[PDB]
RNA sequence: GACGGUGGCCAUGGAAGUCGGUAUCCGCUAAGGAGUGUGUAACAACUCACCUGCCAAAUGGACUAGCCCUGAAAAUGGAUGA
RNA sequence: CUAUGACUCUCUUAAGGUAGCCAAAUGCCUCGUCAUCUAAUUAGUGACGCGCAUGAAUGGAUCAAUGAGAUUCCCACUGUC
RNA sequence: CGCUCAUAGCGACGCUGCUUUUUGAUCCUUCGAUGUCGGCUCUUCUUAUCAUUGUGAAGCAGAAUUCACAAAGUGUUGGAUUGUUCACCCACUAACAAGGAACGUGAGCUGGGUUUAGACCGUCGUGAGACAGGUUAGUUUUACCCUACUGUUGUCAAUUGUUUGCGUAAUAGUAGCAUGAUUUAGUACGAGAGGAACUGUCAUGCCGGAUCACUGGUCUGUAGGUUUAUUUGACAAAAUAGUGACCUGCCGCUACCAUCCGUUGGAUAAUGGCUGAACGCCUCUAAGUCAGAAUCCAUUCUAGAAAC
């Protein structure tokens, strides 16, 4: 799932940690935390890790929020990997620390989406794009 | 490309090389050098090294103008 | 246009159900009269029924 | 409206109010034009069809 | 037991196997094209110099993608280019065992390339006086009619020809106490017309140019970096020592198995690292440069804006061990087998081709120039270092 | 060429040789089962059984056992000893 | 027998597991059942307990203080990976 | 059985087999000792092909399955629980297929179990003690030899000139594999609900070869600064602190923690035909031959023969 990747996959693989790494639900649904169960797409090989979206989909679950969405996994967006990356372009964005969103199936994001968003993640998922207006 | 000052650094960026930083509050920060990042995030005018010259001329050897303060 | 519940298809031309229940205020102020057509889309049932 | 969409761009510099940017993309599509007049205040249906 | 997985692919590809300390420094030709164009003004085969890399930004053209143009830097690899001065030709002959050379045709034109051939003759290893002429260098004006007689011969004989060709680099800084000999395959048109051309370029000396275009697919030939003495866990793609607990430094742990009794050939295991050949493919070259002496020299990239303002291309100083340009260039995009002493034997792609991004022509804008503590972007940098003081930086290390 | 009593009787608006079932008889002819299938809502149409024209002398089944093949896949490369 | 077996009757080898406690370091069947803890738990912990084969100085039950003690769970400075 | 219909897909009752990846039967070899089990590591191998490609079937409209063949070229995962294979859930995925190789791999590992001494509990035993009963703690020694292998010198003394260039290429090895989105197209297909492909286009996973323009990483560059303690009477400049600590930090080495690069011809397989007999017809076949796989072999690529 979902899976619509956008033109391209807006280029290389980066991420802030693979499964078990924790970041916030930038979220206005009660989820507080999102903690990594594993990445989709990661087809992956012998002993490497489900490893860290730059903008993709990923099995998760909220760990620490609401009860009702604690427990039960969860499809989500990551939105800012504090560990960098360069473009095809030439810049070396970075974060303050690591960010995403819960969603839905197709891709959605449930309410609006908090802080700054990379503009990659927006290319990928339109429905990101649509529900911020901070896309940088 | 184009220049554009790093945002903590009279150092302007070669339009080239560097890094760049959103943080939380979602803002441009441009960057060239790790030293400059460093500084940053103490939030100090250098301090423990030579390299900017604003330490050289307030060390004297070079700059040889207001000396003494 | 195409605003208050209208998805116009293709696949409905070349044989489609794809029913749904909906309405556009769609009133004439034409010459000296009044016409209360109305877009009614009735989905109706595929099998004989009270429905 | 939570400012900075782009960096380094001429959308904060213009700042538009429905001026010249936001003109374009009003007539294949109205751009979040509010279709059916959404809910402001909390629901209370007394919603129906009918003849 | 069943494996337990997959993967296991052998670490590292077997295509290398013997992993040995590759012979030649120069990129080692084993391999050209064939045809009968009308031109025959393409010879194969160049043999430049790396001298570092730098960085560019050039707008893209590719549609199609996420955007159709747009910047973006790409690396880029410069390599001196000096001249291929062509002392003589050798022809050959087709039969069961492979080719042969029966013996070359030198004609004069130049005798440098001669004592690189050289000191190393008789008793203590080396003299200064030759002893051999018994494989080497003729006469000039009785040299000629042996050629003439030679030329009708190797005319006749269909098998291909290459022409002995040689680069200059005691033109350069590096003084090169090594022989740089190559090989250049002539291709195009008749047999007869080869030989005709070679015997032509021996009163000449070519440089790139005429070989290969501003666009166009190189496939480059090098001498990887000899890294020395080195394990495993460096040499292959194996995960390490399991644990800090393990009891080993340098090791795989399995090597072969009891299985047939006695190790497997292909096995993991540390030797030397890769200073192989390796042929990199389908270069496409962004610029040929002209060349810098005697004006070229402030003229690398030309008007403000697409060329920008003025300059030479080269990474500044004379570095602490290194190189610096001096002749005209070829900004090959990124990466070369070896590193700055080295020759990148260049020939045109065997299957030239047409795709998509093999062959679309392209533009420049911004252009790099290295080491950032100590030095800034060139000119521009200079100027302003300097307003600012010149006790404090100006940019120029000796 | 491959007809008639005839849509035989049943079931069945209908299923007429042939959804399906039963009895399965005779006339005329060299020749034609109340019919082998295809097909038809079903009839028909075609095809078969069945008969003749031409070509012109061999043909058809059913087994039997000799060699060959199928069956007949496992782990370092590979053994009629080569 | 609505029944966990209070109670009666009998038999051996006298008595016949009381209070407690438990799949415990004691439970084979056994990954016992229910519950929680987890994204997922033959792990732990609460409960149940006709307990293969628990149990009262063979000492039973609990528990502060302590422990290079055994188990788990969470925060814990992320080259174990 | 499967509406109909034995064999699309299954297939009762019954028979013939293979297999040595279960365990038993066995005791031929080893008790003057093959280091027992598991897991990590890693190659190679077999096919009984899970995916892949090319195909043939179907109760195959489409998507989705199901069955068959060629085919081992390439892929075949991250966890939770358990000493653990076996097992048992979650999670992605093209697929998470079976195995072998002294039940591959202890002078490669830890030792989690099992297998000693100490102990605890239960049960059994008059007791010493027993328990495929649990529980807890319990030294993993030696390669400097021969070979095999990795890389490297040396030799090529009949590889023929006291010797040295530039070449050839036999032989050996060989590499790229795969996905997603988009176009096709909401078109074909389909009552509908749903819903494709050949080609093109842009990216990714893993893998393989390089590199260091960029960035990140590191520091005896002890290169500079900041600071502690100490010592050299102070200032200063130095030392000791076995690199004093800290912040920067070059060259360098390096990170899908960065970048660039990984082709095209014939030969076949299955299979689909063509002409076409044996067998007046008829038939992909017997003679003959067309297309045609990730295949085969070359091309490209590594090494370069007591080979020229």
């Amino acid at each position: 799932m979902s899976k619509a990747q956008a033109v391209g996959s807006n280029y290389r693989v980066s991420l802030g940690l693979p499964v078990g790494a924790v970041m916030n639900s930038a979220d206005n649904s009660g989820a507080k935390n999102l903690y990594v169960i594993a990445v989709k797409g990661i087809k992956g090989r012998l002993n490497r890790l489900p490893s860290a979206g730059v903008g993709d989909m990923v099995m998760a679950t909220v760990k620490k929020g609401k009860p009702e969405l604690r427990k039960k996994v969860c499809t989500g967006l990551v939105v800012r990997q504090r560990k960098h990356w360069k473009r095809k372009d030439g810049v070396y964005i970075y974060f303050e620390d690591n960010a995403g969103v819960m969603c839905n199936p197709k891709g959605e994001v449930k309410g609006n989406i908090l802080g700054p968003v990379a503009k990659e993640c927006s290319d990928l998922w339109p429905k990101v794009a649509t529900n911020a207006g901070t896309i940088v | 490309m184009k220049t554009s000052l790093c945002n903590y650094s009279e150092f302007k960026i070669y339009p080239a090389r560097g890094m760049k930083f959103v943080r939380g509050d979602s803002k441009v920060f441009h960057f060239i050098n790790t030293k400059v990042e460093s500084l940053f995030f103490r939030k100090i005018n250098p301090r423990d090294i030579r390299w900017s010259m604003v330490y050289r001329r307030i060390y004297k050897n070079t700059t040889t103008d207001v000396s003494a303060k | 246009g195409k605003l208050r519940y209208m998805d116009s298809r293709e696949d409905e031309q070349i044989r489609g159900i794809t029913m749904k229940s909906s309405a556009i205020s769609l009133h004439y102020a034409t010459g000296n009269e009044e016409y209360l057509i109305n877009l009614i889309d009735s989905p109706g049932h595929v099998d004989f029924s009270s429905e | 409206a939570p400012l900075e969409p782009t960096q380094d761009g001429s959308a904060i510099e213009t700042c538009p109010k429905g001026e010249e940017p936001r003109g374009d993309e009003q007539q294949v599509e109205s751009m979040t034009p509010k279709p059916v007049l959404q809910e402001e205040n909390n629901q209370e249906s007394f919603i129906a069809f009918a003849r | 037991m069943s494996h337990r997985k997959f993967e296991a692919p052998r670490h590292g590809n077997l295509g290398f196997r013997p992993r040995k300390r590759a012979a030649r420094h120069q990129g080692k030709v084993k391999s050209f094209p064939k045809d009968d164009r009308t031109q025959k003004v393409h010879l194969t085969a160049f043999m430049g110099y790396k001298a570092g890399m730098t960085h560019v930004v050039r707008d893209l053209e590719k549609p199609g993608s996420k955007m159709h143009k747009k910047e973006i830097v790409e690396a880029v690899t410069i390599i001196e280019c000096p001249p291929m001065y062509i002392v003589g030709l050798v022809g050959y002959v087709e039969t069961a065992q492979g080719l042969k050379t029966y013996k070359t045709v030198w004609a004069q034109h130049l005798s440098d390339n001669f004592r690189r051939r050289l000191y190393k003759n008789w008793y203590k290893s080396k003299s200064k006086k030759a002893f051999t002429k018994y494989v080497k260098q003729y006469e000039t004006e009785e040299g000629k009619k042996s050629i003439e007689a030679s030329l009708q011969a190797i005319k006749k004989r269909c098998s291909v020809v290459r022409v002995i060709a040689h680069t200059q680099v005691h033109k350069l800084k590096l003084t090169q106490k090594k022989a740089h000999v190559l090989e250049i395959q002539v291709n195009g048109g008749s047999i007869v017309e080869k030989v005709n051309f070679a015997v032509a370029n021996f009163e000449k000396t070519v440089n790139v140019t005429g070989v290969f275009a501003e666009n166009e697919l190189i496939d480059v030939i090098g001498v990887t970096k000899g890294k020395g003495f080195n394990g495993v866990i460096k040499r292959w793609g194996v995960r390490k020592l399991p644990r800090k607990t393990h009891k080993g430094l340098r090791k795989v742990a399995c090597i072969g198995a009891w299985h047939p009794s006695r190790v497997s050939t292909t096995v993991p295991r540390a030797g030397q690292l890769g200073y192989h050949h390796r042929v990199e493919r389908n270069k496409k070259i962004y610029r040929i440069g002209q060349a810098q002496p005697e004006d070229g020299k402030q003229i690398s990239t030309g008007k403000t804006e697409f060329d920008l303002t003025e300059k030479t291309i080269n990474p500044m100083g004379g570095f602490a061990h290194y190189g610096m340009v001096k002749h005209e260039f070829l900004m090959l995009k990124g990466c070369v087998a070896g590193p700055r002493k080295r020759a990148l034997t260049l020939r045109k792609s065997i299957t030239t081709q047409t795709g998509r991004a093999a062959l679309e022509k392209i533009t420049l804008k911004f252009i790099d120039t290295s080491s950032k503590f100590g030095h800034g972007l060139h000119q521009t940098a200079e100027d302003k270092t300097k307003y600012f003081g010149v006790k404090k930086s100006r940019s120029t290390k000796a």
